[PDB]
Order: structure tokens, then C-alpha cells, then sequence
């Protein structure tokens, strides 16, 4: 889908949620 | 999962889970992948060690869950399965190679703020991501500790781990169709996946494009949570020809 | 076991 990957609650409404920045640090 | 938390509302949308009619109970993870299909680790459907065979009426997939037990009326939604595809090379005899099957679903599932699907990695987004010391997601409903259950969904951010450490690390036979994750022992930090886990998605969040994508299915481990040892994942990448082409084929 | 009961529609 065109839209797969990006969650309503969250990447939808640009919302974090609360431990994705951990992934995010670890991709160096 | 073993040392995780409770997972957020809405924080893995394309959570499946896989539900025995009769006996009623939690079989497996598996996750979404379009409006029709879901995608779930063959062992999940079939295991003859364990004298597991499920046909298509014996199963359900329930869609948007969070709770484990409860029946959450009007966020989950519950399909029924017209055909089960399983990799024809799935090795249950030795290792669990390509562990991989497809579910299509009887009539599509209609998406809300609680069920939307994930996406499947391209061979790029693979390459940049899959890389040791990258970290992924591993949700699920399965077991707390090796040896109770959890009330809600479970989750755990855990780093794929170098090849080499991952095959000193057992004395099963790993393949390029495999992949694993967790923790080392002087790391601190702990976790993994654990019975009733199985078929669960690992995923990670491109720093690229900001998706989620699916990089791997829970499908092994010796023990969980293990000094030592770790958990395997089925290399999603790696068997995505066979996807497409059972999608391409059957809709 | 301590599942809650689906409802009967999606058990036919
Ligand atoms: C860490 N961890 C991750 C996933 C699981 C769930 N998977 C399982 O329980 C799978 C199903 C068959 C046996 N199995 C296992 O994980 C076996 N313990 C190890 C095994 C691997 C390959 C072939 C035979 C046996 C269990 C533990
Ligand atoms: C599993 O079930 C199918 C059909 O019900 C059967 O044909 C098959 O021989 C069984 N065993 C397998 C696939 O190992
Ligand atoms: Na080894
Ligand atoms: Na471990």
C-alpha cells in the first residue's frame, strides 16, 4: 500500500512514540 | 517477550494475531501486509515435531488488538482465512529455513487508527538497515520468561547481532535466510521474543523515508532471553520473491 | 482458556 508504515496515531499525526528515538540512535 | 514493555496505543498497527477456534487460544503472531494478506512464520502452521497442521478452518486472525484475552469490540476485527500458502522449501526437518507463510484473508479488513499495514522492505532499505548494532522492534503476546502472560501487547527494541556471533552462539545450522537479534551478555540491556511470539514482525523505522518496515519474523531461540544466546528472525528481504509471486498469482 | 468469548459469527 501506498500508505504502508506510517501508523494513524503516530507518524500520521506526527506523534513519537516513546521509545522509537532508541532505533533511530542506533543507526549510525 | 522477555523483558519488554507495554506497548502504546496504536504503536503496531499491523499486529496480527493468529487464534485456535477450538480449543479458543493464542497461537500466533503475524502481521499486516495489505488489506487481504497476512504474513506469519510457517512454523506457526505447520510443525510436525508437534503434530501441528492447521488448515484454513481451523484458525482466525484477529486485527487491532492490544489486550491479550479480552475481546475489545469495536477496535479489533476478526477474519476468517480462505488459503494458507506456506514457502515450499520451509525446512521443518532440520533448522527452520525459510520460514515464511501467507494468509489471505476470506474479504478485506478495513483500516482505522488501530490497523493499518506495514511495509515490506525493498532490497535497499534491507542493506542500509540491516546492519549489526541496528536496532528493530519485536512485538508480541507470548510468553514473559521461559519458564506468565502478559495482559497487553508486549514490546522490546533489541540490535541485530554480527553472523559470526550469531553462529558461535548455537549449534544449529544458520543460513543467509535467517538473521539475529538481542543483546550480548556484557551489555547490560536484555530481552527477546519467547513462545507464542512466533510469527510476530520484527520492524524498523527507516530513518529515510520515516516508515515502518518489516525486516524479520520471530521464528527461533533457544530458550529465551539467555545469556549468550539469541533470537533468530526470518530474513524477510531474502524470501520476498516467493511473496510477490504467491501475491502476483492468487491476488 | 482465559480468553474472553468471540462473538458466535466468526466462530461459524
Ligand atoms: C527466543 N525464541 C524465539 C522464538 C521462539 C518460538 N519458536 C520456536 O519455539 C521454534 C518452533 C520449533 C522449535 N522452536 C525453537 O525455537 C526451538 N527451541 C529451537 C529449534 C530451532 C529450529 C529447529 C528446531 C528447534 C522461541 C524462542
Ligand atoms: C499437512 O496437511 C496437509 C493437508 O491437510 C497434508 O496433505 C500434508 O501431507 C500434511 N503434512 C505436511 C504438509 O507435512
Ligand atoms: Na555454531
Ligand atoms: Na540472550
Amino acid at each position: 500500500e501506498a500508505d504502508c508504515g506510517l501508523r494513524p496515531l503516530f507518524e500520521k499525526k506526527s506523534l513519537e512514540d516513546k521509545t522509537e528515538r532508541e532505533l533511530l540512535e542506533s543507526y549510525i | 517477550i522477555v523483558e519488554g514493555s507495554d506497548a502504546e496505543i496504536g504503536m503496531s498497527p499491523w499486529q496480527v494475531m493468529l487464534f485456535r477456534k477450538s480449543p479458543q487460544e493464542l497461537l500466533c503472531g503475524a502481521s499486516l501486509i495489505s488489506d487481504r494478506w497476512v504474513l506469519t512464520a510457517a512454523h506457526c502452521l505447520l510443525y510436525p515435531p508437534w503434530d501441528k497442521n492447521f488448515t484454513e478452518n481451523d484458525l482466525l486472525v484477529r486485527i487491532g488488538k492490544h489486550s491479550r484475552t479480552r475481546y475489545e469490540r469495536n477496535i479489533e476485527k476478526i477474519s476468517m482465512l480462505e488459503k494458507i500458502y506456506i514457502h515450499p522449501r520451509y525446512n521443518w526437518r532440520e533448522n527452520l529455513d525459510r520460514d515464511i507463510a501467507l494468509m489471505k484473508l476470506k474479504k478485506p479488513v478495513a483500516f482505522s487508527d488501530y490497523i493499518h499495514p506495514v511495509c515490506l522492505p525493498d532490497r535497499e532499505t534491507a542493506a542500509s538497515l540491516l546492519q549489526a548494532g541496528y536496532k528493530g522492534r519485536v512485538t508480541g503476546w507470548g510468553n514473559l520468561k521461559e519458564t506468565g502472560q502478559p495482559s497487553v501487547l508486549q514490546v522490546v527494541n533489541l540490535p541485530i547481532v554480527e553472523r559470526p556471533v550469531c553462529k558461535d552462539s548455537t549449534r544449529i545450522r544458520i543460513t543467509d535466510n535467517m538473521f539475529c537479534a538481542g543483546y550480548k551478555p556484557d551489555e547490560g540491556k536484555r530481552g527477546d521474543a519467547c513462545e507464542g511470539d512466533s510469527g510476530g514482525p520484527f520492524v524498523m523505522k527507516s530513518p529515510f523515508n520515516n516508515r515502518w518496515y518489516q525486516m524479520g519474523i520471530v521464528s527461533w531461540g533457544e530458550g529465551c532471553d539467555r545469556d549468550g544466546k539469541y533470537g533468530f528472525y526470518t530474513h524477510v528481504f531474502r524470501l520476498k520473491k516467493w511473496i510477490q509471486k504467491v501475491i502476483d498469482q492468487f491476488g | 482458556g482465559d480468553f474472553e468469548e468471540i462473538p458466535e459469527e466468526y466462530l461459524q
